[PDB]
């Protein structure tokens, strides 16, 4: 039950754990060739300058990833970028660089249509995930079909990233190719879970203690005992606020001490497999991972409690009996399992953890039966009707009036403007109740990613954004609010949007705002970047369905003043047309406010102008 | 820089007794199991008896088994192989491997004779 779940068997954990430790004993990484499994295992290191970078200002030694190398790991509606430890992202950098050959290996693997792994020990070991999460980014995620699924195998490493990261692996259906083995009173796992200034004192000693390599450095229980105890101190504050960030009837006291309280950002990402004498128990949600690494972590009797901070340390080097006894032991899916009593039991959860593990994984229940939910709404007939509506009588109506849809839903002079409207509003609080779902994130990773829902989305966008900006301008919002593009428009639009843009851009590599800055110096404009970013500052020209946003921005202006906005929205059209995204029928027409206003522009401008041979 | 060092072989007779010992002194110390291996000349480098420089557990193959005996010292990171009741075809090198071998160091003789 082990392997049709992990998607790993024992012969692939024991080459891993080998080549893990084999990586002690080179500079950089080692690689093993098991016939068709290549093996990329990376050296551990055991100095506090490894685990919290010198020059990072920051109290847990994060650090924003860059959107350019990492662009899906953010979120993709709200747009915060994901977070991880500096450290481990240098190293993972001083690994990639060219000169190592560790990329030309990945790519005489990949050419070779082997199975990739990725592992190492202790840290080596977080340098693994993150070296998995750069596949991920430059080789899987362009065409996941005929390349192979890799695996990322972890022993003891530390946590890695924030809560942005491990939704992005979720969102990405990703996080399923990742295990983590803990043993479970390993210290390791729990490190970054820490303020830095909780361990400044003690780190080097534990960290000299727990080097394999270093028997040099005499034991010392003060320090260890110190150690875990600032460690599990943190921890328990970061998991109680965990808890808290999940419930309610207490919004006021969270937010005054999120202004005055440092807990740690770094959660669980991806599978993890506790280990006991006699279980091994593997769990999914990243949060009943986050209260286990506190609750498996405790004395069952309080007189033994002397005795744990040794038990903790020695629990690093347990691995490997780990390893040789999996097929001896008994294995359950805690998330499928009908009772989880029993292996809690086993690793010594208490009651209260045993509690706050259920309300998380109830809690993601109860996202995925909103998303079920969602579906079958989203599939409904009366919904679909609206829309169907919107396309198929109002805007052949209105285009048989020969002003469009836009303009007659601005003007609004028929009773079926008003019915429009209606549908409009309609349609706005059904997507802005899922909107509001997904900012208390109450829905699945994965839904930002779901086809149909991205489909849906931009079918909406499409038919319903010009009808929004209509009826912005007829209640004059513009001046007395502020422009569209700024202070205006609805959210639920832009999130749809960058889902869209993700879902079409990231097997390529690419951010929107890349493709939309190339495309627009593309367009020959000669200007300075810097004066046409000042021009195109909360452009319509980012999205097609903001075309009409853009025509209200620009009328009424001297030409001198728009002629970039002008021309970035002429040379955006014929692609927009080609995409769906702007309907020919309709911007051309005779009583259509763009029409009007674009013959009113000079006569220089109109003549070599691509949109002359259509109006 | 990083390497192996062995001690303890020698020359005994029949059902005679011998320790041998195994600095495992270098890198990587508790992370490994360590386990003897013996190799013939004539005969396959086969396994002898392992132990886990964490768990107590001895491993013992039926070649040698209830003769030989294995002990653990993380202090001096050390692997003893104590046995007894030796027989003339227990001759050979003996190396004490990393179990997922580090590396292959020289290993001790041990000889046993017939009869005097």
């Amino acid at each position: 039950a082990f392997e049709a779940l992990t998607g790993i068997n024992g012969d692939l954990i024991t080459r891993s754990w080998s080549a893990s430790k084999q990586a002690y004993l080179t500079e950089r990484y080692h690689k093993e060739e098991a016939g068709a499994v290549v093996i990329f295992a990376f050296q551990p290191s055991f100095s506090e300058k490894d685990f919290f970078d010198p020059d990072n200002k920051s109290s847990f030694g994060e650090i924003k990833l860059n959107r350019v190398q990492f662009p899906c790991m953010r979120k993709i509606g709200k747009g915060d970028v994901a977070t991880v430890n500096e450290a481990f992202l240098k190293n993972l950098e001083a690994v990639i660089d060219p000169r190592t050959s560790f990329q030309a290996s990945v790519e005489m693997a990949v050419r070779s249509r082997k199975q990739i792994v990725f592992t190492g020990h202790s840290s080596g070991g977080a340098t693994a995930i993150l070296a998995t999460v750069w596949y991920l980014e430059k080789y899987f995620i362009r065409n996941p079909n005929v390349y192979l699924e890799p695996r990322c195998v972890t022993f003891g490493a530390p946590l890695v990233g924030d809560s942005i990261f491990s939704h992005a692996l979720g969102r990405e259906k990703w996080s399923r190719f990742f295990v983590n083995f803990v043993t479970r009173f390993d210290i390791v796992p729990r490190i970054t879970l820490a303020r830095k200034a909780s361990v400044e004192e003690t780190l080097p000693h534990v960290l000299a203690q727990l080097d394999p390599r270093n028997s040099s450095v005499q034991e010392s229980e003060q320090r260890i005992t110190e150690f875990y105890t600032s460690v599990m101190r943190d921890t328990s504050t970061v998991a109680n606020q965990a808890v808290c960030e999940l419930t309610g009837s207490a919004e006021a006291i969270l937010e005054t001490l999120s202004s005055f309280l440092e807990l740690s950002p770094y959660r669980p990402a991806g599978t993890f497999v506790f280990s006991t004498e006699k279980r091994l128990v593997a769990v999914n949600n990243s949060d009943a991972i986050l209260q286990m690494l506190f609750y498996t972590c405790q004395a069952s009797d309080e007189q033994e409690w002397s005795l744990i901070p040794f038990r903790s340390i020695r629990d690093h080097h347990s691995y490997e009996e780990l390893v040789q006894s999996m097929g001896m032991k008994l294995f359950n899916h805690l998330d499928g399992e009908n009772s989880i009593e029993s292996s809690l039991n086993d690793l010594g959860v208490s009651t209260r953890g045993r509690q706050y593990v259920q309300a998380a994984l109830e809690e993601e229940k109860k996202r995925v039966e909103n998303q079920k939910k969602i579906i079958q709404v989203i599939q409904q007939e009366r919904f679909l009707k609206k829309l169907a509506w919107i396309e198929d009588e109002y805007k052949p109506k209105c285009q048989a009036h020969k002003n469009g849809y836009y303009d007659s839903f601005k003007v609004s002079n028929e009773e079926n403007d008003f019915k429009a409207n209606v549908k409009r509003a309609e349609l706005a609080g059904v997507f802005d109740e899922v909107l509001g779902l997904l900012k208390k994130c109450q829905l699945p990773d994965e839904f930002e990613g779901d086809i149909d829902w991205i489909k849906l989305a931009t079918r909406y966008r499409r038919l319903v954004e010009p009808l929004d900006i209509a009826n912005y301008h007829r209640h004059l919002k513009n001046e007395d609010t502020g422009p569209y593009m700024k202070r205006g428009r609805p959210t639920r639009y832009i999130y749809a949007q960058r889902g869209y843009e993700h879902h079409i851009l990231k097997p390529n590599g690419m951010i929107a705002e890349d493709v939309f800055w190339n495309k627009v110096n593309g367009l020959n404009l000669g200007l300075q970047l810097e004066e046409i970013q000042e021009t195109l500052k909360n452009s319509g020209s980012e999205c097609g369905s903001c075309f009409w946003a853009e025509v209200e921005e620009l009328k009424g202006k001297p030409y001198e003043e728009v002629e970039v906005r002008v021309k970035t929205l002429e040379g955006m059209l014929r692609e927009w047309i080609t995409a769906g995204e702007v309907d020919e029928k309709e911007i051309f027409l005779e009583g259509s406010t763009f029409r009007k206003w674009w013959i009113t522009l000079p006569k220089n401008h109109k003549s070599h102008s691509p949109l002359r041979d259509y109006m | 820089q990083v390497q192996l060092q062995e001690s303890g072989g020698g020359l005994v007779q029949a059902g005679g007794s011998l320790r041998l010992s195994c600095t495992a002194s270098g890198f990587t110390f508790d992370s490994y199991h360590m386990g003897w291996f013996r190799r013939a000349p004539g005969k396959e480098r086969e396994f002898v008896a392992a132990v886990s420089r964490v768990t107590w557990l001895i491993d013992i193959a039926d070649s040698v088994k209830g003769r030989f005996t294995i002990s653990r010292d993380n202090a001096k990171n050390t692997v003893y192989l104590e046995m007894n009741s030796l027989k003339p075809e227990d001759t050979a090198q003996y190396f004490c491997a990393a179990s997922q071998y580090d590396y292959w160091g020289q290993g001790t003789q041990v000889t046993v004779s017939s009869a005097a």
